[PDB]
């Protein structure tokens, strides 16, 4: 029925994964060992699982994932945590040998032989899928070897399924923070490749996680546990339509059609509220106003840009928990009437609102809170442009200064392809401006 | 400012190599190593 | 999987392979007999990086070991580890050498190349899928020099996808002994320069330094020199291993590391080497961890990096830290100067971090960087050729092995190339 | 069947046999099925009354 399939890519994409079922497994109450209790539920397969678990008659929920790696190491450790009989063992597809974060390299000399399998896996997944309204792929714009992998694997998808939507939810690259070198050649060619194929292609950025990290959550030594751990329940509240009932619902085929404008630009920002800290939330008091206020409060986006400089597009906003349509109105009404937020004099109103009963839920040992009104906030917005703007004036001079391009040759790409890049990219920006100008 | 420094540190120096005193040793054990070269070189 | 066979040619390498595989063997707990003790798992999974089983829970060294001089066999067999060893691999020479380079290279290998290239071959196909080989060797010593051309040079060509990582030393700016060792030095570059991937770089002065700033401790033993070099080794080859993110292939580092095909040549570092008494004087947190290992002193392999730029840098972490502290700290570092790096290009430096430390101290780390700092090492070199070659004195014997002196002429522009070349980018 | 011994007559010639390799090319990329976003400041036709 309402169900989709997931796909990790490069290894950035597998902590993410792993931290996902780490939580998805609980609001259904799995334990490891993959088994409902004798809680009558168990089947054929039908109940809320049903959008993400196929438990068949085993008794044995099935995630609808794919891992692909090139490199065994982390692969096989999920195989020896806990999770093994909890996966499918060849759903988790490993390989030997290393991108060296040479797009050429993992879109040529080895991506023609894993395609293969992967596709007749996606296959004898769809089959048994119903309601197919697609997939939620994960990678990496500094793709140590998600890049080359993801443009292949997503040009032959896309070309033999025409009929839905594909989400991406990418880690952008660290504006003034690199720990490779090769990472503006590749994040540039996974630009130019999917921006005309990705649906809708949705950004984050790690410092600013840390930055909320030791703001808000008062924790000063956080890791990835935490980073993933808050990004998993951004995915889950953005899934949660799918997930429990409620008043209203929502779904990411009205996501697309109200959000994103027009054709191309569909790079809009996410966005978390209540991120607070045990103490901080004990004596104090959330509501719907505020929420909104810290929501929109610019510095609590994860991507560094200002919407004071910017002008805005669209806003969904999704509450989850318990409120009331009455306050709803009336809070977003006075944010109608702020007077920072400069929207276009094109879009009137901006704002789909989406409410669904079921309070998140918290993790066994984590860190945020014990909240009861969340809500995620997602926008198209005109600020994000002053990432490509930097980018680009970086990028000119160490490709004026053409080092590391033997590699590519050697292998067998040539500047052309970079060239491209250059002018998709400015076709990008200059559209942006226009839009945004009224 | 740096190029005084080093100027008056070789006028410093040179006017000291007359006195009847001082033999052949001492002048080659300091003439590659006067000061430690590291004109300071925007030091950090 | 991922596999590495190892490669040791010369005097040094006779016990530089000592001291590598004990460091190794220890680290990953086998008994000397050879025989599996298993407390940590992880070590006992990826053992096969690098060992090749043997029956009865056995581990074999992918060693092949190759000199001319047989009492240092003799000395590595005799160790307190060599019978680990096989003595199906021991394929040596049947006299000295006098490590003139001429006969190291053209005359005593003709008949020993191919019982050391049907070896490794044999041992290749065992394998499964090869990252690459590394040899550790010398370029001032001359049966070292002399054999370790020929095979770099007749291993490429068949294997030309792989990972030819060298490990070398670097005659003594201040005195080395040897008398040849500058025209060793020339004739092995020569090669070298062209054909390697990646080549370590290192000198004893400054290990000698080390022993008087930090060691302290009077009378060493070039098993300690050996020591402190195989911590390097180890660090460089512990992410291959062991999890916890970090993409450690060092292709993976190779390619974000060097710009250009004639810039080969790395400067190592270690992390914390405690005095006497600091060890309860000192708070081991992180940003001291890189306080002194981003040092003027810290440093050992050449020569300061201070009298020119950096172009990269490579650093390796080991222990349980997290991202703030090192990205913050590099960042740190990035503004204090941000000078003496190249505009060229932005942000440097490469990081990675494991989970898993050495046994012994909880962080630790491994530096290794490209910075503008070969020419001094090199310019030395260039005028003590010229002055030598000047009147070509002692070239008698190189004569009489048939060595002519257009082999000179053709390498010294070579390196005038790399001088040139050195300077014009950060200048 | 054996080794072709290499004899002292010579090596590379002045930094030779390299892999330096300059191509040109503007090799154009796939299409673009997505459309012009914009219609560049301008109108469509609205507006008719009639008494
Ligand atoms: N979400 C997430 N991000 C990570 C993780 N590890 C690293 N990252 C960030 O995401 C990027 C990882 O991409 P890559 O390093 O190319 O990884 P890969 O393409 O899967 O393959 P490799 O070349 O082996 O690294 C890096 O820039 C990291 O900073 C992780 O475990 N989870
Ligand atoms: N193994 C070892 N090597 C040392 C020691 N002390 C210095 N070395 C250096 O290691 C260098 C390399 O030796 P080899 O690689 O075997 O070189 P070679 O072809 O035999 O030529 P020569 O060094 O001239 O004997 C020597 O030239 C020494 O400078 C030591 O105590 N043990």
């Amino acid at each position: 029925m309402r169900e989709c399939i997931s796909i990790h890519v490069g290894q950035a994409g597998v902590q993410i994964g792993n931290a996902c079922w780490e939580l998805y497994c609980l609001e259904h109450g799995i334990q490891p060992d993959g088994q409902m209790p004798s809680d009558k539920t168990i089947g054929g397969g039908d109940d809320s699982f049903n959008t993400f678990f196929s438990e068949t008659g085993a008794g044995k929920h099935v995630p609808r994932a794919v891992f692909v790696d090139l490199e065994p190491t982390v692969v096989d450790e999920v195989r020896t945590g806990t999770y093994r009989q909890l996966f499918h063992p060849e759903q988790l597809i490993t390989g030997k040998e290393d991108a060296a974060n040479n797009y050429a390299r993992g879109h040529y000399t080895i991506g023609k032989e894993i395609v293969d399998l992967v596709l007749d896996r996606i296959r004898k997944l769809a089959d048994l899928c119903t309601g197919l309204q697609g997939f939620l792929i994960f990678h990496s714009f500094g793709g140590g070897t998600g890049s080359g992998f993801a443009s292949l694997l997503m040009e032959r998808l896309s070309v033999d399924y025409g009929k839905k939507s594909k989400l991406e939810f990418a880690i952008y690259p660290a504006p003034q923070v690199s720990t490779a070198v090769v990472e503006p050649y590749n994040s540039i060619l996974t630009t130019h490749t999917t921006l005309e194929h990705s649906d809708c292609a949705f950004m984050v950025d790690n410092e600013a996680i840390y930055d909320i990290c030791r703001r808000n959550l008062d924790i000063e030594r956080p890791t990835y546990t935490n980073l993933n751990r808050l990004i998993g329940q951004i995915v889950s509240s953005i899934t949660a339509s799918l997930r429990f009932d409620g008043a209203l619902n929502v779904d990411l085929t009205e996501f697309q059609t109200n959000l994103v404008p027009y054709p191309r630009i569909h790079f809009p920002l996410a966005t978390y509220a209540p991120v607070i800290s045990a103490e901080k939330a004990y004596h104090e008091q959330l509501s719907v106003a505020e929420i909104t206020n810290a929501c929109f409060e610019p510095a609590n986006q994860m991507v560094k840009c200002d919407p004071r400089h910017g002008k805005y597009m669209a806003c969904c906003m999704l509450y989850r928990g318990d409120v009331v349509p009455k306050d709803v109105n009336a809070a977003i009404a006075t944010i109608k009437t702020k007077r920072t937020i400069q929207f276009v004099d094109w879009c009137p109103t901006g704002f789909k609102v989406g409410i669904n009963y079921q309070p998140p839920t918290v993790v066994p040992g984590g860190d945020l809170a014990k909240v009861q009104r969340a809500v995620c906030m997602l926008s198209n917005t005109t600020a994000i442009a002053e990432a490509w703007a930097r980018l680009d004036h970086k990028f000119d001079l160490m490709y004026a200064k053409r080092a590391f391009v033997h590699w590519y040759v050697g292998e067998g790409m040539e500047e052309g392809e970079f060239s491209e890049a250059r002018e998709d990219l400015a076709a990008l920006e200059k559209d942006y401006e226009e839009v945004g100008v009224d | 400012k740096i190029g005084h420094d080093v100027d008056y540190d070789v006028v410093r120096l040179r006017l000291r190599q007359r006195h009847p005193h001082v033999c052949y040793e001492q002048a080659q054990r300091l003439v590659n190593d006067w000061d430690p070269p590291t004109p300071a070189r925007s030091q950090t | 999987m991922r596999e590495i066979v190892h490669l040791q040619a010369g005097q040094c390498g006779n016990q530089i392979g000592a001291k590598f595989w004990e460091v190794i063997s220890d680290e990953h707990g086998i008994d000397p007999t050879g025989t599996y003790h298993g407390d940590s798992d992880l070590q006992l999974e990826r053992i096969n990086v690098y060992y090749n089983e043997a029956t009865g829970g056995k581990y074999v060294p992918r060693a092949v070991l190759v000199d001319l001089e047989p009492g240092t066999m003799d000395s590595v067999r005799s160790g307190p580890f060599g019978q680990i060893f096989r003595p199906d691999n021991f394929v040596f020479g049947q006299s000295g050498a006098g490590n003139n380079w001429a006969k190291g290279h053209y005359t005593e290998g003709a008949e020993l190349v191919d019982s050391v290239l049907d070896v490794v071959r044999k041992e290749a196909e065992s394998c499964d899928c090869l990252q690459g080989f590394q040899l550790t060797h010398s370029l001032g010593g001359g049966t070292g020099s002399g054999m370790g051309t020929l095979l770099i040079s007749k291993i490429r060509e068949e294997y030309p996808d792989r990972i030819m990582n060298t490990f070398s030393v670097v005659p003594s700016p201040k005195v080395s002994d040897t008398v040849v060792e500058p025209y060793n030095a020339t004739l092995s570059v020569h090669q070298l320069v062209e054909n390697t991937d990646e080549t370590y770089c290192i000198d004893n002065e400054a290990l000698y330094d080390i022993c008087f700033r930090t060691l302290k401790l009077t009378t060493p033993t070039y098993g300690d020199l050996n020591h402190l070099v195989s911590a390097t080794m180890s660090g460089v080859t512990t992410c291959l291993r062991f999890p916890g993110q970090l993409n450690a292939d060092l292709r993976k580092l190779a390619v974000n590391m060097v710009p250009f095909p004639r810039l080969h040549f790395f400067m190592p570092g270690f992390a914390p080497l405690t005095s006497r008494g600091s060890q309860q004087y000192r708070a081991l947190t992180v940003p001291e961890l890189t306080q002194q290992m981003f040092d003027a002193k810290n440093m050992m392999a050449a020569c300061d990096p201070r009298h020119g730029r950096y172009l990269t840098v490579a650093a390796v972490f080991r222990g349980r830290m997290s991202m703030k502290e090192v990205d913050e700290q590099m960042l740190n570092v990035q503004n204090k100067n941000s000078s003496y790096f190249v505009e060229w290009i932005p942000n440097n430096v490469k990081t990675a971090v494991c989970d898993i430390p050495p046994r012994g101290l909880k962080m630790s780390a491994t530096f290794i960087g490209n910075s503008t700092a070969i020419q001094e090492l090199f310019k030395r070199i260039s005028e003590q050729f010229t002055a030598m070659f000047r009147r070509k004195a002692f070239l008698h014997w190189y004569t009489g092995e048939g060595m002519d002196e257009m082999e000179f002429t053709e390498a010294e522009s070579n390196m005038n190339d790399l001088v040139s070349e050195y300077q014009q980018y950060q200048d | 069947a054996k080794v072709e011994i290499p004899s002292p007559k010579d090596f590379l010639k002045k930094h030779s046999k390299e892999k330096t390799l300059p191509p040109k090319k503007k090799f154009n990329r796939c299409s673009p099925k997505k459309p012009a976003v914009p219609l560049r400041t301008d109108h469509p036709v609205m507006g008719i009354q009639s008494g």
